[PDB]
Protein backbone atom coordinates (compact mmCIF):
# COMPACT_ATOMS: atom_id res chain seq x y z
CA UNK A 1 0.00 0.00 0.00
CA UNK A 2 1.01 3.81 -0.68
CA UNK A 3 2.30 5.29 2.58
CA UNK A 4 3.67 8.92 2.83
CA UNK A 5 7.06 8.51 3.86
CA UNK A 6 7.31 11.84 4.97
CA UNK A 7 7.78 12.35 9.33
CA UNK A 8 12.01 13.58 8.84
CA UNK A 9 10.53 16.20 7.06
CA UNK A 10 7.82 16.95 9.52
CA UNK A 11 10.44 16.76 12.40
CA UNK A 12 12.34 19.45 10.12
CA UNK A 13 9.88 21.82 10.17
CA UNK A 14 8.97 21.38 13.65
CA UNK A 15 12.93 22.01 14.32
CA UNK A 16 12.62 25.26 12.41
CA UNK A 17 10.05 26.50 14.75
CA UNK B 1 34.07 -9.41 12.05
CA UNK B 2 32.40 -9.44 8.69
CA UNK B 3 33.43 -6.68 6.54
CA UNK B 4 30.61 -3.76 6.00
CA UNK B 5 29.68 -3.84 2.55
CA UNK B 6 29.89 -0.87 0.29
CA UNK B 7 28.06 0.11 -2.23
CA UNK B 8 27.51 2.64 -4.95
CA UNK B 9 25.41 4.81 -7.17
CA UNK B 10 25.71 6.25 -10.30
CA UNK B 11 23.87 9.90 -10.64
CA UNK B 12 22.23 11.43 -13.66
CA UNK B 13 20.63 14.78 -14.43
CA UNK B 14 18.13 14.45 -16.74
CA UNK B 15 20.01 11.58 -18.22
CA UNK B 16 23.15 13.35 -17.88
CA UNK B 17 25.93 11.57 -15.94
CA UNK B 18 26.37 13.37 -12.54
CA UNK B 19 28.81 11.13 -10.48
CA UNK B 20 29.29 8.56 -8.38
CA UNK B 21 28.43 8.03 -4.72
CA UNK B 22 29.96 5.15 -2.54
CA UNK B 23 28.47 4.21 1.25
CA UNK B 24 29.79 2.15 3.84
CA UNK B 25 26.40 0.16 4.97
CA UNK B 26 26.75 -0.19 9.02
CA UNK B 27 25.70 -4.22 8.37
CA UNK B 28 27.56 -4.44 11.64
CA UNK B 29 24.99 -2.42 14.21
CA UNK B 30 22.13 -3.51 11.61
CA UNK B 31 22.19 -5.68 9.88
CA UNK B 32 19.14 -6.34 8.64
CA UNK B 33 18.25 -2.52 7.60
CA UNK B 34 21.44 -2.70 5.80
CA UNK B 35 20.86 -6.00 3.59
CA UNK B 36 17.81 -4.57 2.36
CA UNK B 37 19.84 -1.68 1.25
CA UNK B 38 22.51 -3.88 -0.18
CA UNK B 39 20.62 -6.38 -2.21
CA UNK B 40 18.12 -3.27 -3.58
CA UNK B 41 21.17 -1.46 -4.66
CA UNK B 42 22.54 -4.59 -6.65
CA UNK B 43 18.94 -5.59 -7.85
CA UNK B 44 19.46 -9.19 -6.97
CA UNK B 45 16.61 -9.74 -5.75
CA UNK B 46 15.17 -8.98 -9.17
CA UNK B 47 13.82 -4.84 -7.93
CA UNK B 48 15.98 -1.95 -6.58
CA UNK B 49 16.62 1.27 -7.14
CA UNK B 50 18.31 1.20 -10.52
CA UNK B 51 16.35 3.68 -12.56
CA UNK B 52 14.72 5.71 -9.52
CA UNK B 53 15.18 8.94 -8.71
CA UNK B 54 15.70 11.49 -5.44
CA UNK B 55 12.07 12.70 -5.20
CA UNK B 56 12.57 14.92 -2.60
CA UNK B 57 15.66 17.17 -2.24
CA UNK B 58 15.82 20.01 0.31
CA UNK B 59 18.92 22.09 0.17
CA UNK B 60 20.92 22.31 3.62
CA UNK B 61 18.96 19.16 4.69
CA UNK B 62 18.84 16.03 2.99
CA UNK B 63 17.98 14.16 -0.69
CA UNK B 64 15.60 11.24 -0.32
CA UNK B 65 14.67 8.36 -2.53
CA UNK B 66 13.83 4.76 -2.89
CA UNK B 67 10.93 4.86 -4.51
CA UNK B 68 11.31 2.65 -6.92
CA UNK B 69 7.97 1.02 -7.50
CA UNK B 70 5.20 4.01 -7.76
CA UNK B 71 8.44 6.72 -8.55
CA UNK B 72 6.34 8.84 -7.06
CA UNK B 73 7.45 9.29 -3.43
CA UNK B 74 4.44 6.69 -2.29
CA UNK B 75 5.66 3.53 -2.87
CA UNK B 76 9.22 1.66 -2.48
CA UNK B 77 9.38 -1.77 -0.49
CA UNK B 78 11.58 -3.64 1.54
CA UNK B 79 12.88 -6.91 0.61
CA UNK B 80 10.91 -8.34 3.23
CA UNK B 81 7.20 -8.76 1.85
CA UNK B 82 6.55 -5.99 4.37
CA UNK B 83 7.29 -2.81 5.97
CA UNK B 84 9.82 -3.60 8.88
CA UNK B 85 10.45 -2.74 12.45
CA UNK B 86 13.35 -0.08 13.14
CA UNK B 87 16.11 -2.54 14.00
CA UNK B 88 17.54 -0.02 16.45
CA UNK B 89 18.88 3.59 17.05
CA UNK B 90 22.03 2.94 18.31
CA UNK B 91 23.72 4.98 15.50
CA UNK B 92 23.24 8.96 15.36
CA UNK B 93 22.36 11.67 12.88
CA UNK B 94 25.93 12.90 13.18
CA UNK B 95 26.17 15.02 10.03
CA UNK B 96 26.38 15.59 6.54
CA UNK B 97 26.71 11.97 4.41
CA UNK B 98 24.35 10.28 6.94
CA UNK B 99 22.25 7.45 5.41
CA UNK B 100 19.58 6.98 7.28
CA UNK B 101 15.42 5.53 6.90
CA UNK B 102 12.77 7.38 5.79
CA UNK B 103 9.60 5.93 7.21
CA UNK B 104 5.62 6.64 7.60
CA UNK B 105 6.14 6.30 11.72
CA UNK B 106 7.32 3.61 13.44
CA UNK B 107 8.20 0.34 12.39
CA UNK B 108 7.15 0.97 8.87
CA UNK B 109 10.42 0.89 7.36
CA UNK B 110 10.25 0.20 3.85
CA UNK B 111 13.18 0.91 0.50
CA UNK B 112 13.03 4.53 1.07
CA UNK B 113 16.23 6.39 2.74
CA UNK B 114 17.67 10.04 2.85
CA UNK B 115 21.58 11.28 2.55
CA UNK B 116 21.76 14.45 5.11
CA UNK B 117 23.65 17.46 4.31
CA UNK B 118 23.74 18.45 7.37
CA UNK B 119 23.91 17.27 11.12
CA UNK B 120 20.17 16.55 11.99
CA UNK B 121 20.08 15.50 15.69
CA UNK B 122 16.31 15.80 15.68
CA UNK B 123 15.86 12.47 13.84
CA UNK B 124 17.73 10.68 16.71
CA UNK B 125 15.48 7.84 17.71
CA UNK B 126 13.11 7.93 14.81
CA UNK B 127 14.96 7.44 11.87
CA UNK B 128 17.26 4.15 11.89
CA UNK B 129 21.17 5.12 10.64
CA UNK B 130 22.51 2.57 8.86
CA UNK B 131 25.02 3.82 6.53
CA UNK B 132 27.45 6.75 5.53
CA UNK B 133 28.07 8.44 2.63
CA UNK B 134 32.25 7.38 1.62
CA UNK B 135 33.28 8.99 -1.83
CA UNK B 136 31.13 11.37 -3.69
CA UNK B 137 29.97 13.81 -0.72
CA UNK B 138 30.64 16.50 -3.65
CA UNK B 139 27.84 14.69 -5.83
CA UNK B 140 25.83 14.74 -3.29
CA UNK B 141 25.85 18.74 -2.67
CA UNK B 142 25.87 18.73 -6.26
CA UNK B 143 22.31 17.37 -6.23
CA UNK B 144 21.09 19.67 -3.76
CA UNK B 145 21.17 22.44 -6.81
CA UNK B 146 18.42 20.63 -7.95
CA UNK B 147 16.35 20.90 -4.63
CA UNK B 148 13.97 23.09 -3.30
CA UNK B 149 12.30 24.11 0.08
CA UNK B 150 9.16 22.13 0.24
CA UNK B 151 11.60 19.72 -1.52
CA UNK B 152 10.21 19.47 -5.14
CA UNK B 153 12.97 18.68 -7.62
CA UNK B 154 13.52 21.32 -10.55
CA UNK B 155 15.50 18.63 -13.02
CA UNK B 156 14.90 14.45 -12.58
CA UNK B 157 17.99 13.04 -10.41
CA UNK B 158 17.89 9.53 -11.01
CA UNK B 159 20.26 6.27 -9.80
CA UNK B 160 21.92 5.50 -13.26
CA UNK B 161 23.47 2.53 -11.71
CA UNK B 162 24.22 0.82 -8.54
CA UNK B 163 25.96 -1.97 -7.33
CA UNK B 164 28.07 -3.41 -4.40
CA UNK B 165 32.01 -2.64 -4.61
CA UNK B 166 34.16 -5.61 -4.52
C1 LIG C 1 4.93 11.01 10.58
C2 LIG C 1 5.50 11.70 11.82
O1 LIG C 1 5.89 11.09 12.76
N1 LIG C 1 5.52 13.14 11.78
C3 LIG C 1 6.07 14.03 12.77
C4 LIG C 1 5.47 15.27 12.99
C5 LIG C 1 6.03 16.16 13.89
C6 LIG C 1 7.18 15.79 14.58
N2 LIG C 1 7.81 16.68 15.52
C7 LIG C 1 7.23 17.85 16.13
O2 LIG C 1 6.09 18.17 15.98
C8 LIG C 1 8.17 18.66 17.03
C9 LIG C 1 7.78 14.57 14.35
C10 LIG C 1 7.23 13.69 13.44
N1 LIG D 1 12.22 26.38 16.28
Amino acid sequence: DPANQDCHVAAWHCWQR
Amino acid sequence: GMVNPTVFFDIAVDGEPLGRVSFELFADKVPKTAENFRALSTGEKGFGYKGSCFHRIIPGFMCQGGDFTRHNGTGGKSIYGEKFEDENFILKHTGPGILSMANAGPNTNGSQFFICTAKTEWLDGKHVVFGKVKEGMNIVEAMERFGSRNGKTSKKITIADCGQLE
